[PDB]
């Protein structure tokens, strides 16, 4: 165990089909009662006879690692590299998974979730449509500073704030690989909290919600090469790779479709698609 | 300088990769763990639990909590099937939101039995009996009770315990069916009709309803993850 | 080195392991558990007192 | 130690408070010299008689760890669904903590920080206000692209460089638990630098400051959809949480408001709030 | 082991120089076969003497770790605190390290990584100019909000998105050290990919290359102050530090500059720079 | 599929959580450790240090040094009080923005006991005895050094050790008070007054100064990490 | 409140740092690990690969397969040297951009032997001798043949092993030199010169080429990380 | 699995554990050491040699 | 606690150790590997089977 530590294979199948004959008997599985909030533990061999079936199937991919640990975009952020207004030569985020729809939706379905992430970046460029396109530009650095609630905030792309002396940022030259870096739980609670309810003020009012146990701080970007003789944009994407996860209370997946990130406003949803009649099956062997 | 030589595959950015990173926060003190209730370690956990089906999912209804129950009532209705459904538990309108249904859509491969509980809901004076038959596929839906009931079948009495379990086996030629299902791997279809009446005393609704709870058996398990095709948007901000 | 050799996912009926370093000193920058397989439906589904028996009436 | 492994409680409580009656000696524990840079270490049982007091009180809420493992907001940006400007649909952000004010002062409070991030992302949109609002868009999906230095930036929405071969990206769709991933210690040095007295250039010029030691990339954000038929704005919030923390050198808290990110610039602060005499000390026992 | 475990020094230096005396025999060792796609193994004592050496130089700087683990910019974003557009007060950013040029170069050496991040931010404000400049604002305090892909985007500084009820977010107010979380390897497959060869699409179409496999979502970023009397612009950069780094089929340098995020695409390069002959040794001994 | 139910909490973003996530840099190879001096782990350990206290928090010296100098003068000067605060070391503005008020700013509440050191600074050949009082809560702050030597007081005796040391002990009803002190919580006041004099010889400075030092002694605490009053913003990139 | 000082170098964000931080996912489950193949583990086994050396890159020809190829022909050419640079292996045009150059200019000090392997590229008929000499520096490059054979040669015989390293020895004042070099840590240069001729029979032709592969020796290494002079960028988005 | 038992913050004077598992493989991805009660304040306190005694006049 | 004492990055001929905690409860959240030099050169140098002696003419 100096040099080298074996793991014993925690491999988890699937529950076998046990072999059951005809039955004639005062035992009764397949009667139950769901007013007791119990979910019936009957197996096929109760209703019918089964032969055994020897089962090999796992369920490693529906493990909550499995199903969280993807890397799924988060923000998409344009900034200029010139431009006669200086706000739009670089990117501001409020750190938060509430904006693209399909991880949201993805993490909402648990009520608290406590994990690290693994943040990449996708930083991409490209020249603005004008009347000269011809220019010779040296790669475009990017510099990402990560800037925890309370500390100074960039007003330009030339602020003192980006001295980074002690917010962590990447400095990521185009051509390379994406930027990559881990991220532990940063949390001040004992878990993410996807659902708030509940305000911020005592007196009941203030914010309701998400937002008031929400502050990771934000992002900011910026090109560090300056401003080019031609006008060109770089589009950075987050994703998000949540790791070593923990999940609880456990939500019915969202059914409507989400309206902004600041709230579960919704508009009334169908509970599901119409069909012809109520024993509508349609025929698939015929002529 | 160690002599080395990058494969392809170098400095690509593959979304479902596992490989080591740099910290951001060096020696961040995590906050401690609390015991919360309700941890989940598995989704087939979730899928496991009953969840309503929207049987009556006809026009007019889709918005109402009348889209639940199933109708039966008091006369010579034997001739007439109570309800019938395909059985694709993540594609059919039935089945596509309910708690296995959302969890299968995550997915594209399924595999395992799926318990169907039917909960009588009428007064402890109405009495009834019901065949429930789910049949495999390659056949059309059953037309007739006499049809039904040579398929896999429960004959649910109605007594003191209210819920029956039909619970649909996995009879499949290959080991997993799509989730996204076609022909080649359909599964068959459920359909319910009275076997013996609803017989009901004066003073007492000669109408009354039943409800469908779906869930995964034990031997369930899905394969091959990709993205709910039910959430999407058209801009940020949402 | 401090090696941690596992058994890599093969299948379970068709006719091996991979070695493991940290390099980082942060538990944060691992990773992700990929093979944590341990299950509890029971929270879930039969979330009662008085345990049902599935054989008996489950009520009176 | 193979299957569970027990782990001793680290418990610190404070210390208690020893019994002392009365004295008259050549001790002098209330006589001490400043001069020597040295705190003096009396506790009351020097200066006054004292009971036995067993105390149970801990300092666990005032560790670095629990003191700064807390999730705060770094940024803030704003990015828009459909715009005939391109740089407006996605937002970029130079990582620091440097822009949002509270986690900067926290931060600050020490000289160097070496620590793991979490960053959770708040993503939330919002339909902008005009004549029509009617509509049916699907749930926006944001991609946030981590672009270490060097590699390329986008120029827009439809970029290649959001291919993300490399760079690390988080997809996420709205509706769902907010995205969050883990991020390792990704400073070329030893420990983060929030402050960096010196220069970029050995000529003693150039940069000064925090900027020159800061570069660990940028963030892009933006929606995968595509445009919306009537515009959309989502606003990410970052938020860091730092884990396995380790601060050296402690500072003054910051006393002046902070100006900018780039520098330390301030104007001039009181030391405190003024009172009305050297002597004054309010009646609170009065009818 | 239970206080403390001790760790033995990994220490590797470079190989030794043997001696080699004079030869005269029938071993070759500077004639080889490079059609064999083998670099040949000959060291100095092989086609010359060579004394004894006892070499005590290290390649720790070079491995994959410490080549990595350096924070890099990947993204500036700016981001206003008051302004009539509200898309323009927060930033977003899809994570991708291919908008900064420089760790986007870095990260493409290889094919596949695989780390955890350290994601910094370093947010820096300046009051932006103007006819009035005088004001009194307290410190800014700036949200991160990391969203995953699928959740919920904002579309103002105002969105019910940013109450990051599950979605990470870091708070962080100015002054402070700049914000800092760890971000595990948050991939849906075994690696990171900096190139993808392929499509979207079955049909083999759709996108081509790195932004199919890349969604980690995104970045947003606000102030929570809310709108300043005069304007004042942040600017967030983002610095990614992988860490714990594992790296597979290294590639050739790019030697082409990068011209957007999305894609490869390159102007024709010179393989190098042109001299006067192919002789051409300029003296450097003359008076 | 397990079957798993999600409890309340599920998909909330809590700031204060602590759960494990996906690194976006696996196995990324982190900086060796560098021993560093001065490597803080709890901010007791920086409250514990002493910082000068300005007790001269007197109109039109607030943006100068002379707010740290309690002055002290030769002459029939008994009838005067020294100085005198209340004891609320992070809500006074007194002690609000010293190392100790700084680090209490953080936090909802505070227990122990807290020194005062004292230092002199005139000449040595200047000489002076002084009753520094701290006086518990319930009356008012004395008017008069008969009133203040009934409180917890010492007596100090200016020689070749120039500073003494008052510690304020915990005498409180509850274990913890408020950081934001009302009058529940309140702590008491300190006052001071001459005991004899100040006799200097001639050629030398009449009038001299003291200064005040406060720090946390070893029994001190705190709980119910919060956010500072005192650092505000009105936009980003400050 | 355990007493504490902050030291210089708190709230400082030094780039270079290694810190434990918080992670941002708690209890992320990552992606099992993968035995890829191909994993690197140092720049050096990198660098220690070959790489076809542009020793003609003069004008015309740094955009065509031609930069690579050294033109050697049959006649009495013995007066004219083949080729010959500086061993600048990340200065010199000829080396910045092979993978050893590349590797080396993201250092700032380099250590060690280099490996040049030549590979003759003619007729299997055509046969011929070549003095391949290293010369150290502190003199100009030899202008003949009978001044490079004073310096480290290698006479290479064209045979049916087609490739020759010539070996450049770590002969140098310092441990390192300076990537971007100067007159200081100069390193000499190679040339090339016909030691016997090329000689060919009738109906081959008579102008062949050879060709350099650059690769460092297992003494190799490098030191003091820095930036590529190489990639530039004027704006963001690229 | 490899599990670790520690104690949760409870009371000190009022009349138990929580288990862990690290699920990913990288440390970065850990949670907090939220229980690290060490502490050293004669780093900043009484950083001098000619160590004080507290009783003696601490001069002369 | 749970320390662990390595060995500081020192010279190799010129005339110490570091002590770590990890705080965190992830992985991903310690701090990087800075120190671990195993090497394999082969895998990209002399990739081939039928092994090349180097004293052999490596032909024919």
């Amino acid at each position: 165990g100096d040099v080298v530590e074996a793991i014993e294979g925690a491999v988890a199948r699937v529950a076998d089909t046990i072999s059951s004959g005809p039955t004639n008997s005062q035992a009764v599985p397949a009667l139950t009662a769901v007013e007791t909030g119990h979910t019936s533990q009957v197996v096929p061999g109760d209703t019918m006879q089964t032969r055994h079936v020897k089962n090999y199937h796992s369920r490693s991919e529906s493990t909550i690692e499995n199903f969280l640990s993807r890397s799924a975009c988060v923000y998409m952020g344009e900034y200029y590299t010139t431009n006669t207004d200086e706000t739009k030569r670089f990117a501001s985020w409020t750190i938060n998974a509430r904006r693209m729809v399909q991880m949201r939706r993805k993490l909402e379905m648990f009520t608290y979730v406590r994990f690290d992430v693994e943040v990449t970046f996708v930083i991409t460029s490209k020249q603005d449509q004008g009347t000269q396109l011809g220019q010779d530009m040296p790669p475009l650095t990017h510099q990402i500073m990560y800037i925890p609630p309370g500390g100074p905030i960039p007003k330009s792309t030339t602020d003192y704030a980006w001295q980074t002396s002690t917010n962590p940022s990447i400095f990521w030259t185009e051509g390379n690989a994406p930027p990559r870096m881990s991220i532990p739980f940063v949390s001040i609670g004992n878990a993410y909290s996807n659902f708030y309810d509940g305000w911020s003020h005592f007196s009941q009012n203030g914010v309701y919600g998400y937002n008031t146990l929400n502050n990771m701080g934000q992002l900011y970007m910026r090109h560090v090469n300056g401003p080019s003789p031609l006008p060109m944009t770089s589009i950075v994407r987050v994703y998000f790779k949540p790791k070593h996860v923990k999940a609880w209370v456990p939500r019915p997946p969202r059914l409507c479709q989400y309206k902004n990130a600041s709230t579960v406003n919704f508009s009334s949803t169908n509970i599901t698609d119409k069909r012809d009649s109520i024993t509508h099956v349609p025929d698939t062997v015929k002529p | 300088g160690l002599p080395v030589m990058n494969t392809p595959g170098s400095n690509q950015f593959l979304t479902s990769d596992d490989f080591q990173s740099p910290s951001a926060m060096p020696q961040f003190d995590v906050t401690p763990e609390l015991d919360i209730p309700g941890e989940v370690k598995n989704l087939m956990e979730i899928a496991e639990v009953d969840s309503v089906v929207p049987v009556n999912n006809v026009v007019g209804k889709l918005d109402t909590m009348d889209i639940f129950r199933i109708p039966v009532q008091s006369g010579n209705h034997q001739s007439t099937q109570v309800f019938g459904f395909q059985v694709q538990p993540g594609l059919d309108s039935v089945f596509k939101h309910t708690l296995l249904g959302e969890i299968l859509n995550y997915y594209a491969h399924w595999s395992g039995s799926v318990k169907l509980t039917f909960v009588f809901c009428g007064s402890a004076m109405a009495t009834g009996k019901f065949l429930l038959a789910y049949s495999p596929p390659g056949a059309n839906a059953p037309k007739t009770r006499k049809d039904a009931m040579l398929g896999t079948h429960v004959i649910w009495d109605v007594g003191l315990q209210s819920s029956c379990v039909l619970c649909i086996p996995w009879i499949s030629q290959t080991h997993y069916r799509l989730v996204h299902q076609d022909e080649y791997t359909s599964a068959g279809n459920v359909t319910c009709w009275y076997q013996t009446g609803i017989v009901v005393p004066a003073g007492t609704p000669t109408l009354c309803s039943i409800m469908c709870f779906v869930s995964a058996c034990n031997d369930f398990s899905v394969r091959l993850l990709k993205d709910t095709p039910f959430i999407e948007q058209s801009a940020l901000l949402q | 080195m401090g090696a941690q050799v596992s058994t890599q996912k093969t299948g379970a009926h068709e006719t091996i392991h991979y070695t493991n370093i940290n390099y980082y000193k942060d538990a944060a920058s691992n990773s992700a558990n990929r093979q944590d397989f341990t299950q509890d439906p029971g929270k879930f589904t039969e979330p009662v007192k008085d345990i049902m028996i599935k054989s008996m009436p489950a009520l009176n």
